[PDB]
């Protein structure tokens, strides 16, 4: 069980981690967050109380090194840092853990809703997305653009996930423009799984980064990427059995994770009708189909 | 964006456009069977692609068939409108290719703009105008070679005859419009105008009669007065 131990909380502060959040009061003696499951990738997130707009934070995994947070009031926000010297960092984290200046990352034993939103995603394709190479971890934040809405301007500071565009020549093979249109099988299998991701897990990879991104930041360009990747499946005549039930599940915990109050902004009404109730897929999805009408139905 | 009312002088400017009506592409006959189902026989169809400034139309028949064996012909009718548009542009030399198709109708945007990605300097854009393009058909020498195609055949006409010579493109388009809007009313007594005067013939090379100035006034004229005769039928009004 590992710890991202704070400096200090020196600003009033929503802190997230993976989908629990704590308030922080200006100056309170908080000093971090320890037992946080080794195996999976996390995010710690923010929101400062005197400016709820830039919700940011970091993706990061415990196995790559010792991560801590401290303060910038330069920059003006929690930022996260790794300690290269092992023993400094053992003996900061056994300091606040003994005066308990600690969060309990609350994992209830039951439940697996953090590995369910996170099964296929790994923090070396999330380096790839967020190209920030001199770090181990990856800052995201609301404001941050992808490479596709900047097509339609900063490159270093966006969020490179893998274009999608139902009206492209990478999309259409030409001489089977209605085929192709109409039945995305060769986009999704031939173009997307084969020749991009190499596989379904890398291809659910980036479609759980790009919900969560969505989720915990109200990041705009990720719910257009989470839409889409779920679209090219359900809009695909032949996919491969273990893929649709493995889309049944993603997209289950999803919705069953989603805040009720934010379901108006992070889900489009016309794909997810379109994807329940008219496309190829509209009778593959029986546990995403049974949580959207009993949670949902307004939207439907 | 759409072509409506407020850009319709754009229409007659020096960019070359076509506007491209799918309305006649998929024609059937409904009819009894022998059990008493019904089943539909096609005809020939033909995609009306015409340039509204030079009245050049590239009638692309749409012979029979192009169906045998298809399902959803309704939706397939659109694609093989995109497919003979798209191989009607790259057909055409460089500097005739149009810089906006117009749709008549907006279920042929994502089939044209799929089947143009090719050309994505081409504009394809839909018209909030009720164009009458359907009525293509009642004129006869365009019915006559769709209904006589035996295979898939393209169709050069200028819809304008030799107006262009006395008038501009807008005034030539404005009585294209409002001939096949009586035709589309009602085609008996648009055709009865048209031909009730036996002096005034169709020359061999003509789609329409060979009307002076003053007899396209008195055309005109009657050819409203058809419209509001039979608008005032429609609605009681």
């Amino acid at each position: 069980m590992n710890t991202v131990p704070f400096t200090s909380a020196p600003i009033e502060v929503t802190i997230g981690i993976d989908q629990y959040s704590f308030n922080v009061k200006e100056n309170q003696p908080f000093h971090g967050i320890k037992d946080i499951p080794i195996g999976h990738v996390h995010v710690i997130h923010f929101q400062h109380a005197d400016n709820s707009s830039m919700r940011y934070g970091y993706w990061f995994d415990c196995r790559m090194g010792n991560f801590y947070i401290q303060y910038d009031p330069k920059d003006g926000l929690y930022k996260m840092m790794e300690e290269r010297d092992g023993a400094k960092f053992e003996n900061i984290v056994h300091n606040f853990k003994e005066r308990q200046m600690m969060v309990s990352y609350p994992k209830i034993d039951e439940d697996d809703t953090w590995y369910n939103l996170t099964e296929f995603v790994q923090m070396d394709k999330i380096r790839k997305i967020v190209r920030k190479d001199e770090n181990q971890f990856s800052y995201v934040d609301s404001s941050m653009t992808t490479v596709q809405e900047n097509e339609l301007s900063d490159p270093a500071h966006s969020l490179n996930y893998t274009v999608i565009n139902f009206k492209s020549r990478e999309a259409i093979r030409p001489g089977h423009e209605m085929e192709d249109f109409l039945d995305k099988s060769y986009y999704l299998n031939t173009v997307m799984l084969q020749g991009i991701f190499k596989n379904s897990s890398n291809y659910f990879g980036e479609l759980q980064f790009a919900f969560l991104n969505a989720m915990f930041f109200g990041n705009y360009g990720s719910s257009l990427q989470w839409h889409a990747m779920i679209e090219l499946i359900c809009s695909s005549a032949t996919v491969p059995k273990h893929m649709l039930d493995k889309l049944d599940e993603i997209l289950y915990y999803q919705i069953k994770t989603l805040p009720e109050q934010y379901s108006d902004i992070l889900l489009n009404e016309r794909v997810w009708n379109i994807c329940l109730y008219s496309s190829f897929q509209k009778n593959s999805l029986h546990n995403t189909e049974k949580i959207m009408e009993n949670k949902y139905p307004e939207l439907l | 964006g759409a072509m409506n009312s407020s850009n319709y002088a754009e229409l007659f400017n020096n960019d070359i456009k076509l506007f491209v009506d799918d309305t006649n592409v998929y024609r059937v006959t409904v009819h009894k069977t022998f059990e008493g189902n019904v089943a539909t026989k096609a005809i020939n169809g033909c995609i009306f692609t015409l340039n509204p400034k030079t009245g050049h139309l590239f009638l692309k028949i749409i012979h029979t068939s192009v169906w045998a064996g298809q399902k959803r012909l309704s939706q397939l009718a659109k694609w093989k409108t995109a497919e003979e548009v798209s191989a009607l542009v790259r057909s055409l030399p460089k500097e005739e290719q149009p810089k906006q198709i117009i749709v008549t109708r907006k279920a042929m945007l994502d089939p044209l703009e799929v089947h143009m990605l090719d050309f994505p300097n081409i504009a394809i854009r839909p018209t909030e105008l009720r164009l009458p393009f359907s009525a293509a058909m009642s004129i006869d020498k365009l019915s006559d070679v769709v209904m006589k195609a035996t295979e898939p055949q393209m169709v050069l006409f200028n819809i304008y005859d030799d107006w262009l010579d006395r008038i501009s493109s807008y005034t030539a388009f404005s009585r294209l419009t409002l001939l096949l809007r009586a035709l589309k009313t009602n085609e008996e007594s648009a055709k009865m105008i048209l031909l009730s005067d036996p002096t005034i013939t169709i020359k061999s090379y003509h789609l329409w009669p060979s009307f002076t100035d003053e007899q396209w006034i008195t055309i005109e004229s009657q050819m409203r007065d058809l419209i509001l005769t039979e608008y005032g039928r429609k609605y009681n009004v």
